[PDB]
């Protein structure tokens, strides 16, 4: 950084903060004085960019003054993620004491760099996002080369994965230890994207989607009621959709929403995502070297009442899933695809059959995002898979709900009563029919109120 | 009574661990590792113990006092500053790169107080004493005075052989220290001490369970030598795409014709845990007979000896 | 000008082609194979040249002729006296013996004037000298004389002190030379250079085209340790009765898991060729290196030391 003499940045409260492409980056906390901006440009000789700054903040910049972060970087127990971030955060503060002798409390920055979409395109292209309300709108953060490749090595590594010119793509997923969740996409050089490398964030925000989810007008309650019987009795369901439609959201809805304290469940996902308040549960994560169907297989082993499959990718693992079912396991699962033919397609080539998957597959939800201009919507789609036929065409799927877009409407469609009968009896029909008509917003309470 | 263990096998143990530990692995499951790939038994039993009451709940720093005559006070403070001030990795990164440098201090002083000092002081003055005693055999030897001279100028003309003498032991003590434009070309690669705890670290990470793209990319973070990291970001980079793992070697001059055709065995036969385990311990045992820090001892040794004796005799 | 081959190259070469030939194999047939498995241009080409020869209808020892610099006068008249003989066979596993013999005596002299000699001599006398210099510093040490006696006398009583000097270079000479009830358990069973052989012979015929069963069959009668000849007669008898051959060596030690892991994968991959030349490739490099030929130097090197030292002061 430089400025003219110390005086005048304190004077005029403003601060240069860099020279990019030409000109110099200049803080300032009145942009509307021409006088002090002519001030600058003729003691400086140089063009300016201006950045609108909070007055003290800058005042704060000033007294201050990327090198204490040149020193602080060699220290390999900061970056250490094992280590919990209370502790990290106080050895950078002691460590901050060297240059002044002071404990200066929460560095901005310092930390910054320690510790709904996001897109980031190109070199040297301001970031787009879509806003909650706003939807898409151009933002005042750009980088150029070196700050692209930094990021972009920087969001690689903390979602686990090691992007490089022999693997330029990556797509994975940041846990935010608030547990929160988040899909990237990320492209290193311009190997596959000429414009540079780049980044996309969909950001998740999590602690897991409840039932008061009806609340976002995706499932319908009388729906919600049928899968909550649904589950109880342990019918197998699989949720498709394109990506990003809610697939895995709606899924822990569906678990998290029901007292699940009575029965053993059993999860097998390749990272974390699922969040259940429930007591009988054993979580199992993918570790070096193991497949799915590693876990899966041995795990099934034990006695799950109820078994859950983050997202079907090996179909290996996938076959032991419907292995599971046909055992007579409660098995849900998520897999990518838009419909019918996309997933059956999709299942069928790693050598399951339709007898088996659509045979012990009792309901597959197709969930979707709806767009009209601003609004994101997530919704239902539509499936009750009634079995297989002998010479055939096969998977016999009768669709009870639909989701009509023009309207926003869920319709039923040809379901009636005498479909969803399929209970051992009478009294275990009747209590179908009454958590069908007769069965708070956070998870922890919702299953708290599931539960009873 | 019972005694330690030696600076080898503290070497590679702590080395193991940080390795494990800094690859997010739990604590727990990084001590399993490194017992179930130990060759000695009494190393793979501690290990088992120590592993016992970290499960119990305990810290690595207090299961380690279960073995106070192995890992001392000094070692398991450094363990628990770690632990207290939640940098457990870069205290043992520190104390992985401590015991390399005291078990290589160790081979060096003894090749050709504890038996480096006692061991430094007697060679340090051996042939000094040498010397004063040959020069204390009676009077009018090469060089002396009489006895009658004033004392001064007795011990000035004999600066000769008290000079001889300091000179004989700078050398001794240089020994002991030392020892124990194309800009590119210029700087430190990879080397056989790099290569070794590359080897050991891959052959650690695969034999516990972890897969190759999962350990390499715990190791790029954790190699000291840069040139070696950038060589091993390329490694991971190309197999991260679908290269073989021995085709992203076979790029690079560090890994020999037999490394390269041994680990593209390991890729066809699911063994690469074991194949760099063995690569690993002939790697190990390569660099620690690597023997002219010894022999150059003894040229200055007794040269600078002789170099006295001569000197007065003249 | 033309020089000859390595001791190592020859050796190798000797081995395989004596391995070969005793088979059974056609003599030519046995020329391709080892021209066919080598790492070295030079010996592929020769062998090649050889080769071409013989199939002319040459002799071995008129073809080995073409290579003068390479097969002296000595080695093509043992190859000779064996074809006029009927026995080709027993001379090429002699000269296969010779040729292991003399790369294995010119590794361990040169290996440590070079740094070897200078470190040779300065280890064999170190002791010596500090133990004459200890005794140098004056009179009335433990067990001495006075230096008025009579030269011869004094000289003779410390005949003790120049004779625990001798025995302390007899030992650092034992251990330069050496070193560069029970029953079954004293007997010597299968080492290193028998296993490096084992692999080689095995490698060689597979990579030639002969099933696993012939091989085993030729290798159980060239087999040099009695042992390792009982242990392969139980490998080829469990293999002719439907056994896998992982299976087969699992059940001796001499194998270790991943000679065994490595050879269970190339059993289903049909590449047991290719795995046995890495495995014995890996082994031969393993035996060109070589640990306790060390610490037996020092455990010889201060004992004879102290043991002078204590020597005198009783």
């Amino acid at each position: 950084i430089k400025l003219v003499p110390k005086e005048v940045a304190e004077k005029h409260l403003v601060v240069p903060v860099n020279r990019a492409g030409p000109s110099l980056i200049v803080a300032m906390c009145d942009p509307s004085n021409i006088f002090a901006v002519d001030d600058l440009k003729f003691l400086t000789g140089y063009n300016i960019e201006t950045v609108v700054a909070s007055e003290v903040s800058i005042r704060e910049a000033i007294e201050r003054y990327k090198g204490p972060s040149l020193e602080d970087i060699v220290g390999d127990v900061g970056d250490d993620i094992e280590v919990t971030k209370e502790e990290t955060e106080n050895i950078d503060e002691m460590a901050k004491a060297a240059d002044d002798a002071p404990v200066v409390k929460l560095v901005n920055l310092i930390l910054m760099d320690a510790i709904s979409d996001i897109h980031v395109e190109p070199y040297e292209k301001d970031f787009r996002v879509r806003f909650r309300i706003d939807g898409v709108m151009y933002e005042v953060m750009r980088p150029p080369m070196k700050l692209r490749n930094a990021i972009t090595s920087r969001l690689k590594i903390m979602a686990s994965l090691d992007i490089s010119e022999r693997r330029l793509p990556q797509d994975g997923r940041i846990k935010i230890k608030m547990g929160g969740g988040k899909e990237m996409d990320f492209r290193v050089s311009v190997c596959p994207t000429l414009f540079g490398e780049k980044v996309v964030m969909r950001l998740l925000d999590k602690s897991n989607l409840q039932l008061d989810m009806t609340k976002l007008g995706f499932d319908a309650q009388p729906l919600a009621w049928f899968k909550e019987a649904i589950d109880r009795p342990y019918g197998m369901v699989l949720v498709t959709g394109p990506t990003g439609s809610g697939k895995t959201t709606t899924l822990y809805s569906a678990l998290s929403s029901l007292n699940g304290l009575d029965t053993n469940i059993c999860t097998a996902e390749d990272p974390v995502e699922f969040n259940f308040a429930g007591i009988n549960q054993v979580q199992m994560h993918d570790d070096i070297g193991l497949n799915f169907a590693a876990a899966l297989r041995s795990f099934l082993r034990q006695d799950p009442d109820i078994i859950m499959i983050g997202e079907i990718r090996d179909f290996e693992t996938a076959e032991i899933g419907v292995k599971a079912a046909l055992t007579g396991h409660l098995v849900l699962s998520t897999l990518h695809t838009n419909d019918a033919p996309g997933t059956v397609s999709r299942l069928l080539n790693m050598g399951i059959e339709p007898f088996l998957v659509t045979a012990s597959l009792n309901l597959i939800l197709a969930q979707r995002l709806a767009r009209r201009l601003c609004p994101a919507c997530k919704k239902p789609a539509e499936c009750r898979d009634c079995n297989d036929r002998g010479y055939r065409g096969r998977v016999a799927i009768y669709e009870v709900m639909p989701f009509w877009d023009g309207l926003k409407e869920l319709v039923i469609n040809g379901a009636s009563a005498a479909e969803l009968k399929q209970e051992a009896i009478r009294l275990g029909m009747s209590s179908l029919r009454m958590s069908g008509l007769r069965k708070a917003t956070t998870l922890e309470e919702v299953v708290g109120n599931t539960a009873p | 009574g019972f005694g330690g263990v030696e600076g080898k096998d503290i070497l590679v143990f702590t080395r193991q661990f940080a390795t494990m530990i800094d690859a997010g692995l739990p604590l727990v499951q990084c001590l399993d590792i490194l017992a179930s790939q130990m060759d000695n038994p009494s190393f793979k039993k501690v290990l088992f113990a120590i592993k016992s009451k970290v499960e119990q709940g305990s810290t690595f720093a207090d299961a380690l006092k279960e073995h106070p005559k192995v890992f001392d006070e000094l070692y398991v403070q450094l363990c628990a500053a770690g632990e207290v001030g939640g940098i457990l990795d870069a205290i043992l990164n520190r104390l992985a790169a401590y015991r390399e440098k005291n078990e290589k201090l160790k081979s060096k002083v003894k090749s050709a107080l504890v038996a480096i000092g006692v061991t430094a002081v007697l060679l340090l003055k051996v042939t000094p004493v040498f010397e004063k005693m040959f020069a204390d055999f009676g009077s009018e030897l090469p060089g002396p005075t009489q006895m009658i001279v004033n004392f001064s100028h007795m011990a000035q003309e004999y600066f000769f052989h008290v000079a001889g003498s300091i000179v004989a032991v700078v050398m001794s003590f240089t020994w002991s220290y030392r020892q124990p434009l194309f800009m590119p070309v210029f700087g430190p690669v990879l080397r056989k001490v790099a290569v070794a705890r590359f080897t050991r670290t891959l052959g650690t990470m695969i034999s516990s369970g972890v897969p190759i793209l999962d350990a390499l990319d715990v190791t790029a973070k954790t190699a000291g030598n840069r040139t070696v990291e950038d060589a091993i970001i390329y490694v991971r980079g190309k197999i991260a795409e679908g290269k073989n793992i021995a085709g992203p070697l076979a790029e690079t001059k560090v890994f020999p014709s037999m490394v390269v055709q041994m680990i593209g065995v390991g890729e066809a036969t699911g063994a690469m845990d074991t194949m760099l385990n063995k690569i690993a311990d002939f790697y190990d045992d390569e660099v620690d007979a690597a023997a002219m820090i010894e022999p150059v001892l003894m040229v200055f040794l007794g040269g600078v000896v002789g170099g006295f004796l001569i000197g007065m005799y003249l």
